[PDB]
């Protein structure tokens, strides 16, 4: 359970000088903050078992930056084993607490993918023609889990495959689309807005794509800026299920 | 004569518009520069044409 | 066309018969929809908003 | 040339000869418990039909397959109109 | 047939966690209904809100996992719980099993523009409770295919 870390020069392969923090806790997750050192060297934040924050390169700014940012850092674990979401705050004093808890109970329904979108992506077009001379606007929450799980009745006729929108910061639970009579393995792709998952469909034995599209309505929410708790109307999902004739690797 | 006439007022403008076509054709698929105002985007399918 | 001072009252008449076009122009616009007026064409001027609440994590490690 | 593959419990399986030179056209195999199997052609659409292939898959090859495409070349001809 | 979940809320000057018992929820399995049996705030309440409110934290919801076996919680800035008239709604998520999934509360409307808001109003609890069931997506769209190419051939 313990994890360390290990830096080098990603040029020329050698371990930097700096020597890395020794992880005594076993950590959960990690975080690659967009803040920067003085060096140019990318805020690190980990997450220990005790779900204390071990910053890096921890310095007097570095502390000082995330110390003064601290409530805008949010983490989530996905425990798979018994089903639950947590989301804990990032406090002044570096610490974290129970912000948001969801429990998918194991005993139906196994976590299996919690594809999130790319962090290090932008979209063009924030909304998009409709034609008749009118926009429809993309629903663009970063901050959007696609946490996908299996049944855990594996039979032929009664499996399901479900996928839940929830959110990374407020825990809400955009879309809870469960489809009946399907198998793994899923793969999914979270993009931009829209999120494909491929599975295998055991009534007719045959691989399905599934494409959920997210749409806000003919004019933006808030614009200027997007926060997940300022979101209170619910994107509509448009949804599309097409047939694949081969596997999937 | 009105043949003559007819080839030569034609000829003022044909052959601007038949480069035009033949650099179409030539140089499809490209992206030249970059116009310094924002044009409308209705005038898309015209300006940008061969590109996808 | 200065005939008498009705040149003026004329020149104004051959203005509305411009102005007359230019109506016309605006149902071509109409008829065409070769005008900045929707949002569509607003479209390309849209910044994309800033993320104000930031989250990562994932899977238990 | 032949094949042969083992341990297939009753169902219905997708056949296909992968091969980068050579495609293979796949052909749906249903096999029952009692042991009675058949071949037919696989069809994800309306896949209530059936469309009998001889057991002994007699898959023979369409060609190699055509990853690349041809590059456009035009011609004056295509300038003209 | 009906199942009472407790629901407890949480609101403090330095943002931790002090559930109490708020409301009650009847969640009738049978026919999918779930209402809510809250007591009204209180001034301390209401006090201890304002200043959560001034601080700009977060007010907590939580229930228990089922009707002491878990919680599923969420949170909502109080802030903006305040600024808009105690106006709120919080949906029930539950699975295909008909377990508890999570809760989400969301104000309404949402933000804030730095409303100032008197007492009185918060005497109200403007709570609009939905149940959301995981929704079936659905399948692949076959026959209409099938139909509209057999059109296209004949
Ligand atoms: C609680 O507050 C919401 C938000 O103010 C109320 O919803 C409004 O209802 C009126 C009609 O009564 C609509 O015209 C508004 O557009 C609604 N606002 C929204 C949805 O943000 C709601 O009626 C209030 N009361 C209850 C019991 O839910
Ligand atoms: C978005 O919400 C904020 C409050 O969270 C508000 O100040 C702002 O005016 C809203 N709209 C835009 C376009 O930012």
């Amino acid at each position: 359970g313990m994890s360390s870390l290990y830096v080098f020069n990603p040029i020329f392969g050698k371990w930097s000088q700096v020597a890395p923090p020794v992880l005594k806790r076993p950590i959960l997750q990690s975080l690659l903050l967009p803040v920067m050192d003085q060096d140019y060297a990318k805020v690190l934040l980990l997450i220990d078992d005790e779900y204390k924050v071990t910053a890096f390169p921890a310095t007097r700014n570095v502390l000082r930056q995330l110390h003064e940012l601290a409530p805008s850092i949010f983490f989530y674990l996905v425990d798979a084993e018994q089903g639950r979401l947590c989301g804990y705050r990032l406090r002044k004093d570096l610490t974290t607490e129970l912000s948001w808890e969801l429990t998918i109970p194991p005993e139906v329904q196994r976590i299996v993918k919690v594809k999130g979108k790319r962090s290090s992506e932008h979209v063009h077009s924030q909304g998009r023609v409709m034609g008749d001379r009118s926009v429809l606007y993309k629903s663009l929450n970063p901050n959007l889990l696609a946490v996908v799980t299996e049944s855990t009745d594996a039979h032929h006729e009664r499996t399901f495959i479900g996928i839940f929108l929830i959110d990374g910061v407020t825990g809400r639970i955009i879309h809870s689309s469960v489809q009946k009579k399907a198998k793994g393995p899923v793969h999914i792709v979270h993009s931009e807005n829209w999120v494909v998952y491929q599975y295998w469909n055991t009534k007719a034995r045959r691989n399905e794509f599934t494409v959920l599209e997210l749409y806000e309505g003919t004019e933006q929410y808030n614009a200027t800026a997007f926060s997940s708790l300022d979101r209170p109307q619910l994107p509509q999902v448009l949804q599309q299920s097409y047939i694949f004739p081969s596997s999937i690797s | 004569m009105l043949t003559d006439m007819m080839k030569g007022n034609v000829t003022n403008v044909l052959p601007m518009i038949l480069i035009g076509g033949w650099i179409n054709m030539t140089f499809s698929g490209f992206v030249t520069t970059k116009v310094p105002f924002p044009l409308t985007l209705r005038f898309k399918p015209m300006l940008q044409q061969g590109i996808e | 066309l200065e005939s008498s001072s009705q040149k003026f009252l004329q020149g104004l008449v051959y203005l509305i018969g411009n102005l007359m076009g230019l109506a016309l122009a605006v149902y071509k616009c109409q008829s065409m929809g070769l005008l900045p007026t929707h949002a569509s064409d607003w479209l390309a001027f849209i910044e994309p908003p800033e993320r104000m609440e930031f989250s990562g994590g994932g899977l238990l490690l | 040339g032949s094949f042969v593959v083992h341990d297939i419990p009753s169902g219905s399986y997708v056949v296909e000869v992968v091969s980068p030179a050579y495609r293979f056209d796949p052909v749906r195999v249903d096999i029952t418990s009692k042991g009675k199997m058949r071949a037919r052609y696989v069809n994800y659409i309306k896949t209530s039909e059936v469309v009998r292939l001889p057991y002994p898959l007699q898959m023979k090859s369409s060609g190699p397959p055509s990853y690349f495409i041809k590059r456009e070349s035009w011609g004056w001809t295509d300038f003209l109109m | 047939g009906t199942v009472g979940l407790l629901l407890e809320h949480s609101f403090e000057i330095d943002d931790s966690a002090n559930f109490r018992k708020r409301g009650s929820l009847l969640w009738n399995q049978q026919d999918g209904t779930l209402s809510l049996s809250q007591r009204q705030l209180s001034e301390e309440e209401r006090g201890r809100l304002r200043d959560v409110a001034a601080l700009n934290g977060l007010y907590r919801v939580r229930i228990p996992r089922r009707p002491a076996g878990g919680y599923v919680s969420s949170f909502v800035p109080a802030c903006s719980l305040v600024e808009s008239h105690l106006s709120d709604q919080l949906t029930l998520h539950v699975d295909v099993a008909g377990n508890v999934v999570g809760v989400s509360v969301v104000t309404h409307p949402g933000g804030c523009r730095g409303h100032e808001v008197e007492d009185v109003d918060l005497e109200l609890f403007n709570t609009s409770v939905q149940l959301q069931p995981p929704t079936t997506a659905p399948g692949p769209e076959t026959a209409a295919f099938i139909e509209r190419l057999e059109m296209e051939q004949a």
